[PDB]
């Protein structure tokens, strides 16, 4: 896959990458979270999927959801990056979709 | 009986509160799943609901609660204690039981607050994206002379990701990120050249609906300490405009680091209340 | 009337053109996403589409009509200048209307242009992975006697990392960086051992699909400046080996730091073309 070699213009981008273990807990709510992602407890039980989805935006609230611990799922153009990412541009407009793979 | 939040004397709004000024006739209107009006620790004078089939003085969820009670928790011999205990509190609910709620809905919130005199509007809350309906609710809000603060987000750091959400990354608006009891930055903190300052968000401990109280995460926590700061400066010099509050917030605050981390700091609401 | 964009000034291509060479009969190839020959500041004489059910001669996303309108804009009385203008133009699309594209298709685009005779391939783009197809095209193409020029990366720099993608990175091809319109290194601009030489790549101003113009960003706007220059080059002295080319114009570059940063420097075709 080659790209054209301009550098873009996004504003940023928004990756839905699992994380998080028990002993190390990330911060996030059944609603914010990603659609396709699971949150589970310190002790592994399931609490929720993902209410949100990167195009089409929802208000949550900005709290960490005690219940959670962990989940499981500028130059940088739609080709250019990577696929499993959500890439909008300034006043944060869905722009695309990463192309690439991430390095190995 | 009454426990006082660390939070409070971080921010030195103790030392503020001492003077006299105590945010009395200033209105705030905390844009949240709504308040628990029934907590004998709040004292909710008014407010709507956006949100089909909840009234605005009940809060299923807790988090509005909460955050209510960092802003105006009474000044009695109960619970906790609010950054501004006089403060006229407004619970506009604009999120549901489960704390869920569509840009459409907060705009509403938006502008009930600005259509009704709010002086300031408090939004722990946010989406990643953002609209264009949302910045002309919030640009607007401000541009009527309201102090706009919103939790900047708790999406942490990643390399120079700029991880601010909306409404806080408008610049009508007052990204809040949060710091713990030692003024640490906490891990969660969302970053980038839009976050503009620091407050306590990591276990603040407050109201929570079924007349009890909780120690709560996130920087939902931290944006009601500056939303009740900015009460404050108001309680004291009613005519300042909501742009000079909210320069007196970021100029006076207490250096932490590079701006994109922390931004202009801790807020110090004695040094900016002065 | 007619604008001239920094870039032509800046590695004095202006300079050559007023001695008269213009790139005059060096037929140059622009493996991108096609060009609109519509265009009434540039003139297609051929090409060929390695990209399913669509033409060579019309450009779906952009890209390939600016870097050639750098490489090749008429010297009329209407829009921009390109380096070379008197040059020999030829669209070799290899990259779809969202700016992307397989290696073989731009495997096939090389062995087109070689195989046509081409004097100069531009190859505004770049893959993070490297290829033996694609390396052994860009070998035969410079083994037959072609200039080969591509865009070095925008990866920026990152202590001793060498962020130079394929086939810039390949020793048949001059990796080209990119600079200011004050000669100064674009942050963006990647680096490492195998970037040769500098030109202009930011606030590049040049011809844009369905005859307008626009001012891009990247090392796909320095590359063109090059192969024009090795155009320009060419027209003065015909029989010049692909080698000796290169060569004169990274032996001419005027130096601007360590060669980690900006390879030899900012070419300068005036003192290359003497
Ligand atoms: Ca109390
Ligand atoms: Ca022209």
């Amino acid at each position: 896959k080659a790209c054209t070699r301009e550098c873009g213009n996004l504003g940023f981008g928004i990756c839905p990458r699992s994380e998080g273990s028990p002993l190390n807990p990330i911060c996030i709510n059944c609603c914010s979270g990603y659609k396709g992602c699971n949150y589970y407890n310190s002790f592994g039980k399931f609490i929720c999927e993902g209410e949100s989805d990167p195009k089409r935006p929802n208000a949550c609230t900005f709290n960490c959801d005690p219940n959670i611990a962990y989940s499981r799922c500028g130059c940088t153009t739609c080709c250019t990056g990577y696929k499993g990412c959500y890439y909008f541009g300034k006043d944060g407009k869905f722009v695309c979709e990463g192309e690439s793979d991430e390095p190995k | 009986a009454q426990t006082v939040p660390y939070g409070i004397p971080l921010i030195k709004a103790d030392k503020v509160q001492a003077q006299g000024f105590k945010g009395a006739n200033v209105k705030v209107a905390v844009l949240d799943t709504g308040i628990q009006a029934s907590h004998p620790d709040l004292n909710v004078v008014g407010g709507a609901s956006f949100v089909a089939g909840e009234a605005y003085n009940t809060d299923g969820n807790g988090h509005g609660t909460h955050v209510a009670g960092t802003v105006a928790a009474l000044d009695n011999t109960t619970g906790v204690l609010g950054v501004a205990p006089s403060v006229s509190l407004y619970a506009v609910k604009v999120l549901n039981s489960s704390g869920s709620g569509s840009y459409s809905g907060i705009v509403s919130g938006i502008e009930w607050a600005t259509t009704n005199g709010m002086d300031v509007i408090n939004m722990s809350l946010g989406g990643a994206s953002g609209s264009t309906a949302m910045k002309q609710a919030v640009d607007n809000a401000y541009a009527r002379g309201v102090v706009v603060v919103a939790a900047a987000g708790n999406s942490g750091n990643s390399g120079s990701t700029n991880t601010i959400g909306y409404p806080a990354k408008y610049d009508s608006v007052i990204a809040v990120g949060a710091v713990d009891s030692n003024s640490n930055r906490a891990s969660f903190s969302s970053v980038g050249a839009e976050l503009e300052v620091m407050a306590p968000g990591a276990g603040v401990y407050s109201t929570y609906p079924t007349n009890t109280y909780a120690t709560l995460n996130g920087t939902s926590m931290a944006s009601p300490h500056v939303a009740g700061a900015a009460a404050l400066i108001l309680s004291k010099h009613p005519n300042l405009s909501a742009s000079q509050v909210r320069n007196r917030l970021s100029s006076t605050a207490t250096y932490l680091g590079s701006s994109f981390y922390y931004g202009k700091g801790l807020i110090n609401v004695e040094a900016a209340a002065q």
